[PDB]
RNA sequence: AACUUGAGUGCAGAAGAGGAAAGUGGAAUUCCAUGUGUAGCGGUGAAAUGCGCAGAGAUAUGGAGGAACACCAGUGGCGAAGGCGACUUUCUGGUCUGUAACUGACGCUGAUGUGCGAAAGCGUGGGGAUCAAACAGGAUUAGAUACCCUGGUAGUCCACGCCGUAAACGAUGAGUGCUAAGUGUUAGGGGGGCCCCUUAGUGCUGCAGCUAACGCAUUAAGCACUCCGCCUGGGGAGUA
């Protein structure tokens, strides 16, 4: 029922092999416990308005996620917080 | 509180006839579930007090449909009362 | 050094802190209002920062200094007699930006006089 | 959590206890039990060297896991027991295909949790994993210092260090003291505070439930006689009558610093505290 | 004058849409009051809170 | 016995700093470590205490920690009141509009009671950046246990309890209906960007009418009905 579009941002120097390794994994949790991810979207290394983590530019995702649980959502902002290619995210109810 | 789905659910098991949804069967009886989910609330946020207001203003409104319903017929008054648990 | 060096002024109610540095935060030389003698009541004026600048301005020329980005902190009275006392020695001002710091809230102001 | 006992009794106003509610099983395992006999402050020649310490009810030693290295093998947590040689309490666990041992129990590690020790570990409560691979941030308790040893720092009830940033080869670690330290990374540490919160919070009230623990009384130097004391002697009750507090054998205790110098440790504390 | 969000007819101002947004945050980011935007009371609240989360998303500067 | 307009329920919509919990941010203050740097900084009406020359202030980078959320922001919104402004998520309260599907007076007020209730204050355990009662000085005065300056402790923050007081004020009890208008603003509805009508809030002028006057005036302090609380000259005294 409830739908969910997260934005996240991974860190520009990443190992471009080890980015799919990322993207795949972290959209793992977001379609699990009834989740049905429906768009899972790159946006590109776009400037940052400032610096985060003394990074300039950044790997902008976004995912939109329906499910009745929440329980995914905050799975991944539990693995998202401990994982240091991601430097920034946010979940937003979307209705 | 309570969903709108699971609202309908109350209203088709306590309303005395079909397109029934004022009668003091019905009104009471979404009130319960809706009393107990707001208690079930309060178990975790104690010092929820704005919303206990709320919850204090639904018993007082299921109170009153009680003693109507008693005054009106005891019949109705003693199905309704086991029905739902209330004491 | 040749050039871009910044000059950062501090002017208040009083006396006006001048002090010029290279592009990357290293301090050449400084002179504030009360440096040059200046009593209380003459170092948070015009006449004072004209002073204070350009003693500080022309310490920077042994350094060979020709550009200079004036980096302004503070409410003061003293704040164009000093950037006009940069040009009069010749320091080729490029840029005027304000950087009087501006809390997001977050502390408690000082309380006021009564 | 903290029971209030009623004021039946003098001995007994103040007193408080620990509810013992957390505890889920009351009898200890066959074979994870080895004997501990009291010393009593006694050593190798038989004379008293620390004091304040005898006869007390007796204890059966648990084998604990400190140094948590079955890597890769689950555990289940079968019951959180009572321990009565420290502070915070134990839990069994039960690996994946048999053998089953003791560690120290966490906050809220709960009966049927699961934990893992090794290297490629979640950072959930429980499971041991060097400080390597713990992001910066995390609470951690039974941190190792030497690689292997087994932990050693953060073991007592409510005892967490913070791992606060890295060098090289070494972490930064907030100890619960306040010290900022250095510990090498392919040590070992649990994630999560030890339990028995409130153990700080009993009160004791009798003067035997104290004597109990295997506390002895613990008389006042200023009473003592001047051969025995420094603060000893006097007609009557005397202040102290030299520069300094002193201590039993000679030395001042009210301030002075008894670290040895030159210690092997010295380039590994950042900032200290006690 | 005229709202531009009842004009045009948008219904659901988005955070993403950055260059829409970039018309009300001036020279430093600062929202800028509805007065000098135009933009009706209704609009002026879900436009602040568009802009406050690109800012968070580091799509919109919080100074400039 | 009967009825819907009162009151509630159903259906379709609306806005909101309403509350609780957990997270995520940016600016700023302080402190710490370094690089540069030299004789002042700071403050007043003037001073001085004070911080510096053991390198302060300034400037650049980095780190630690606490607290509050610029712009948006308004006779704006929400809440019974106290009060509620960074963003996200999860629980959760109330209100408004339209419809007329249902019950047919199920309503109002409300002693005792039972809860909530700004700041300050207390206990326990944490935390402690900023500002700071008190305290220290330095000044002004004839004196200054004050206003001014320099610091500075509790507190200010969190979690539990306790306290239960405020010019807690619209100095205006709650409910219901009637009684000229004009012009705004917030949230909807229906007709012909504009106009008209309309519902509920929130404002400013202003009739009748009321008032000792000030003034109030469809958000009455007017005209009526129901219920509760309170007053009977000033001190003594909110004291025994």
């Amino acid at each position: 029922m409830r739908t969910y579009e997260v934005m996240y941002i991974v860190r520009p120097n990443i190992e471009e092999d080890a980015k799919k390794a990322l993207v795949e994994r972290f959209n793992g949790i977001l379609a699990t416990e009834g989740a049905e991810v429906l768009e899972a979207k790159d946006w590109g290394k776009r400037r940052l308005a400032y610096e985060i983590n003394d990074f300039k530019d950044g790997f902008y995702n976004i995912v939109r996620v329906k499910s009745d649980n929440n329980k995914a959502t905050d799975e991944f902002q539990r693995l998202a917080k401990i994982s240091d290619d991601i430097i920034r995210y946010m979940v937003i109810r979307e209705d | 509180a309570i969903s709108q789905e699971r609202k309908n659910e109350i209203i088709k098991e306590y309303r005395v006839h079909e397109t029934d949804t004022g009668s003091p069967e019905v009104q009471i009886a979404v009130l319960t579930a809706e009393i107990n989910a707001v208690n079930e609330h309060l178990r975790t946020h104690k010092k929820d007090h704005h919303s206990r207001r709320g919850l204090l203003k639904m018993v007082g409104r299921r109170r009153h449909l009680l003693n109507y319903l008693r005054s009106k017929d005891i019949q109705r008054y003693r199905e309704l009362i086991k029905s739902l648990g209330i004491r | 050094n040749i050039e871009n060096g910044v000059a950062h002024i501090r002017s208040t109610f009083n006396n006006t802190i001048v002090t010029i540095t290279d592009e990357f935060g290293n301090a050449l030389s400084w002179s504030s209002a009360g440096a040059l003698g200046f009593k209380g009541s003459k170092k948070s004026t015009p006449f004072a920062a004209q002073m204070a600048s350009e003693t500080a301005s022309k310490s920077a020329m042994e350094h060979g200094l020709k550009t200079v980005e004036v980096t302004v902190k503070g409410p003061g009275p003293g704040r164009e007699s000093a950037i006009r006392a940069l040009q009069s020695a010749g320091l080729e001002v490029t840029a005027i930006r304000d950087v009087t710091p501006v809390p997001h809230n977050g502390c408690r102001p000082p309380k006021r006089r009564r | 959590a903290i029971k209030k006992y009623k004021p039946i009794t003098n001995g007994r106003r103040n007193m408080t206890s620990l509810d013992f509610a957390e505890i889920t099983k009351t009898t200890p395992e066959k074979s994870l039990l080895k004997p501990l006999p009291k010393k009593a402050g006694r050593n190798n020649q038989g004379k008293l060297t620390v004091r304040h310490h005898g006869g007390g009810h007796k204890r059966q030693y648990r084998v604990i896991d400190f140094k948590r290295n079955k890597d890769g093998i689950n555990a289940k947590v079968d019951s959180i027991q009572y321990d009565p040689n420290r502070s915070a309490n134990i839990a069994l666990v039960v690996y994946a295909d048999g053998e089953k041992r003791y560690i120290i129990a966490p906050k809220g590690l709960e009966v049927g949790q699961i934990v893992e020790s090794g290297a490629e570990a979640d950072i959930k409560v429980g499971n041991a994993l060097p400080l390597q691979n713990i992001p910066v941030g995390t609470v951690v308790h039974n941190i190792e210092l030497k690689p292997g040893k087994g932990g050693q720092i953060a073991r007592s009830a409510g005892a967490s260090a913070q791992v606060l940033g890295k060098e090289g080869k070494y972490v930064l670690i907030r100890l619960r003291s306040g010290e900022v330290r250095m510990i090498l990374s392919t040590c070992r540490a649990t994630i999560g505070q030890v339990g028995n919160l409130q153990h700080e919070l009993v009160n004791v009230g009798k003067a035997g439930r104290s004597r109990w623990k295997g506390i002895r009384p613990t008389v006042r130097g200023s009473v003592m006689n001047p051969n025995d004391h420094p603060h000893g002697g006097g007609e009557g009750r005397a202040p102290i009558g030299r520069p300094s507090p002193m201590s039993p054998w000679g030395k001042p205790t009210l301030g002075k610093k008894t670290r040895r110098g030159k210690k092997s440790s010295d380039k590994l504390i950042v900032r200290g505290r006690k | 004058k005229v709202c531009y969000f009842t004009a045009n007819g948008i219904t659901h101002i988005d955070y993403k849409d950055t260059e829409l947004l970039k018309r009300f945050i001036s020279e430093r980011g600062k929202i800028l009051p509805r007065r000098v935007t135009g933009t009706s009371a209704k609009y002026q609240r879900m436009l602040t809170t568009a802009i406050k989360r690109s800012r968070h998303m580091a799509l919109l500067p919080y100074v400039k």
